[PDB]
């Protein structure tokens, strides 16, 4: 291409338009095109690409239907703010899990996952390991005893790695990212 | 009576009968006769002489043994050792689950080393983070070509690599010319970086922080120290 001014003289179907949407990279036409795409993969590349070209404010949406949920979550934790991830956490916790809860815990201190977690484990082991620091090792023991306990040896693991970093005043976050064509 | 006979049975015999014994459910006894590394092994799974099983393993000579065994060990909650085997296995995933649950840096360094090993980008990041190490996360990105994303981190939690990194990303973009594609500015214009003056760097909070990293946040806890990371955190952090 030479301009998408060209696109303007002629161009057609959403499918065709779409082709243009890549060919030009006409992402204007893409936007609609996208709306009208629904050939996933198509999208699937594209939001990123969209991001790549710009705007994550939008990109987030794109991805939203796309089920790169975790990725969005990742964006949220990247940024230095706390809720959105948590609802999402709810809404995927709520959609089962055996290895994923982890995502909610680190950037946090406190997790509620533990209430659920114990149920998956329920050997008071996880519950203790997890438990002890909120000053709450104790409930984990109560059950553990009730069972007829089975713990007897442990390996290193004493909380020793830093869940730290993110964004104190001066020099941002990025909810929204500015740029310029220049 | 049989015992007199017992001298007068060897290798293979012991095995068959061992299976019988096993049928008898005289597992221990079955153990005593035990006679094949496999045979010993499976029985050992059933049996659980844990240390003992290790000796049989000796050098196991198959992670699969360790994998199988790991599940077993873990069941027995013979973790110190389990960690040693699993570590010996260096079978990262399960091992991670324990290690993480109590938590641990040391595990993390060795693991970091591991993290480097694994071959998909993503895990290694969590680690880098987990350790608290922007630096690590960012270095990692350099290899993978995570570039847009790397910029976000570099921005958010400022190592001001956003400036450094952005130039390079932009360069790629640059390669793929078009001015919009090029995209440009750091202190001023398009971006106003340090002139914007907003939320990922500075000294004072940071000093407080410097310490902070060192103590345990506290609320009420165990020998397994504190750090929190919630509402409170937000407030001080702003300060």
């Amino acid at each position: 291409k030479g301009y998408p001014e060209v696109a303007l003289h002629f161009v057609k179907d959403e499918k065709t338009r779409f082709s243009l949407a890549l060919e030009c990279g006409n992402i204007e036409i893409a936007l609609e095109a996208a709306k009208a795409l629904d050939d996933k993969n198509c999208w699937e590349k594209l939001g990123e690409v969209a991001l790549l070209q710009g705007n994550h404010q939008i990109v987030e949406m794109c991805y939203q239907r796309t089920k790169n949920f975790d990725k969005l979550s990742f964006l949220y934790l990247i940024t230095g703010n706390l809720e959105k991830l948590r609802k999402m956490m709810k809404i995927a916790e709520i959609r089962k899990d055996m290895s994923g809860h982890y995502q909610n815990a680190l950037y946090l201190g406190d997790v509620s996952e533990r209430v659920r977690i114990l149920k998956n484990c329920g050997q008071k082991s996880l519950a203790y390991l997890s438990a002890a620091t909120h000053g709450l090792d104790e409930e984990a023991e109560s059950l553990k005893e009730t069972f007829d306990p089975e713990k007897e040896t442990i390996p290193d693991i004493d909380p020793n790695a830093k869940l730290l970093q993110p964004p104190a005043p001066i020099m941002p976050l990025d909810t929204n990212w500015p740029l310029l064509t220049v | 009576m049989a015992d007199k006979v017992l001298p007068t049975i060897p290798k293979e015999q012991r095995t068959r009968v061992a299976h019988f014994l096993e049928k008898q459910g005289f597992k221990q006894q079955a153990l005593t006769v035990s006679t094949d590394p496999e045979h010993r092994f499976e029985l050992a799974l059933q049996l659980g002489e844990l240390k003992i099983a290790y000796q049989l393993a000796v050098e196991a000579e198959s992670e699969q043994k360790w994998k199988q065994l790991a599940e077993l060990a873990i069941s027995k909650c013979q973790f110190s050792l389990a960690q040693e085997c699993l570590h010996h296995a260096q079978d990262y995933g399960g091992l991670l689950l324990l290690a993480t649950a109590s938590g641990n840096a040391s595990m993390v360094n060795k693991l970091a080393e591991g993290a480097e090993r694994d071959g998909k980008n993503n895990v290694a990041f969590m680690s880098y983070f987990l350790q608290g190490k922007l630096d690590a996360c960012l270095e990692l990105l350099i290899r993978t070509g995570r570039l847009p994303e790397a910029a976000f981190l570099a921005r958010t939690y400022l190592p001001s690599q956003v400036s450094r990194v952005v130039k390079l990303w932009r360069e790629n973009l640059s390669k793929v010319n078009q001015k919009a594609a090029e995209s440009l500015a750091d202190p001023t214009e398009y971006e106003n970086l340090f002139p914007g003056l907003k939320e990922a760097f500075v000294v004072e909070e940071w000093v407080k922080e410097t310490h902070a990293d060192l103590w345990p946040a506290k609320q009420y806890p165990l020998v397994t120290p504190n750090e929190e990371r919630n509402v409170m955190e937000e407030a001080k952090g702003f300060q």
